[PDB]
């Protein structure tokens, strides 16, 4: 019954910036995790960044560390992914994810193991 | 970094998943104590199993992989130096539990590791012999009077040596979560109809 609504993607020139947002509806408690996964052309979905709402602990894929920052708005049940110094290699379908277990989901588990809830994906194209 | 090794490595269930499993285990201990199949065989074993196993895991539930003893245990250093152990430290896993079991000494859950998870199982006599790699993997839910949790692994291996050849016998009960088997010698196993999934972190405990 949880639903995840994504926005903020599109076309951007290399070296530019974007901020992705995802709003979660239907959670009955604050202590959960949210994050972002990316599917690049020809590749399997991979965790990019995840966060625990309560603790604030964050995970970053090494290839985005320093360039991407994940944050939350507690009241609004929204997560944000600030993507700076974008590279063509960052092109892909970006998927919001949430999980009811904040300790598990904040580690961006491999999709082999999975997340409880997924958005539909928004395209980011870096030219 | 030999002297900075943990007491043991393993998958430590999260706070939420440890509680979900703890509750499921308590439900089993009370279902079992009140099954007449169980009551019949107390000579081989009212007994309140929840109090009987009232030696609690003083922490989160977990599935130990390698007992290191701060590096003094045999093979501790060779386990911990593996690249897969270093790279998995702190990572999230969703593990599968296939059965719950009880003996006069321990109560536990059987963990069925996948091929990929077996890479974190450490590299025997005649209790693990003839069983698949990683068959000892378990979560202790309780221990009797003076029992230490290492005993739980030996108790599961003993049970699985029976299941190996169908000595499990015919089911003696059909619970909504699975079928119940009496293995004799006060040994009991609930085979879950659908595996339980538990969320856990691979990490190390330093005591």
């Amino acid at each position: 019954e949880v639903q995840l609504e994504e926005s903020g993607g599109g076309l951007v020139q290399a070296g530019g910036s974007l901020t992705l947002s995802c709003a979660a509806s239907g959670f009955t408690f604050d202590d959960y995790a949210m994050g972002w996964y990316r599917q690049a052309p020809g590749k399997e979905r991979v965790g990019v960044s995840c966060i625990s709402r309560t603790d604030g602990y964050t995970y970053y894929l090494d290839s985005v560390k320093g360039r991407f920052t994940i944050s939350t708005d507690h009241a609004k049940h929204t997560v944000y992914l600030q993507m700076n110094n974008l590279k063509p290699d960052d092109t892909g379908l970006y998927y919001c994810a949430a999980d009811a277990d904040p300790e598990y989901g904040s580690r961006c588990p491999d999709p082999y193991y999975g997340m409880d809830y997924w958005g539909k994906g928004i395209l980011v194209t870096v030219s | 970094e030999k002297d900075f090794l943990p007491l043991y490595f393993g998958w430590f269930l999260t706070k939420k998943s440890s509680e979900t499993l703890r509750k499921a285990g308590q439900v089993f201990l009370e279902e079992l104590g009140n099954h007449k199949a169980f009551k019949k065989e107390l000579r081989h074993f009212k007994l309140e199993l929840v109090s009987y196993f009232g030696k609690r895991p003083p922490g989160v539930l977990h599935c130990t992989t390698k007992f290191c003893d701060y590096g003094k245990a045999a093979g501790a250093e060779e386990y911990a130096q593996q690249e897969v152990v270093k790279r998995s430290y702190g990572k999230a896993f969703k593990l599968s539990i296939s059965a719950l079991f009880v003996t006069p000494k321990t109560a536990g859950a059987q963990v069925v590791l996948t091929d990929q998870e077996l890479q974190l199982w450490p590299s025997k006599p005649s209790a693990s012999e003839g069983l698949p790699p990683g068959s000892r993997a378990h979560v202790t839910l309780g221990c009797a009077a003076d029992v230490q949790p290492v005993q739980t692994g030996l108790d599961l291996l003993d049970i699985l040596q029976q299941v190996k050849g169908g000595s499990q016998g015919e089911a003696v009960g059909e619970l909504p979560r699975g079928k119940l088997y009496s293995l004799g010698k006060g040994r009991w196993m609930l085979s879950l109809t659908k595996k339980m999934e538990v969320k856990a972190i691979f990490t190390g405990y330093y005591g």
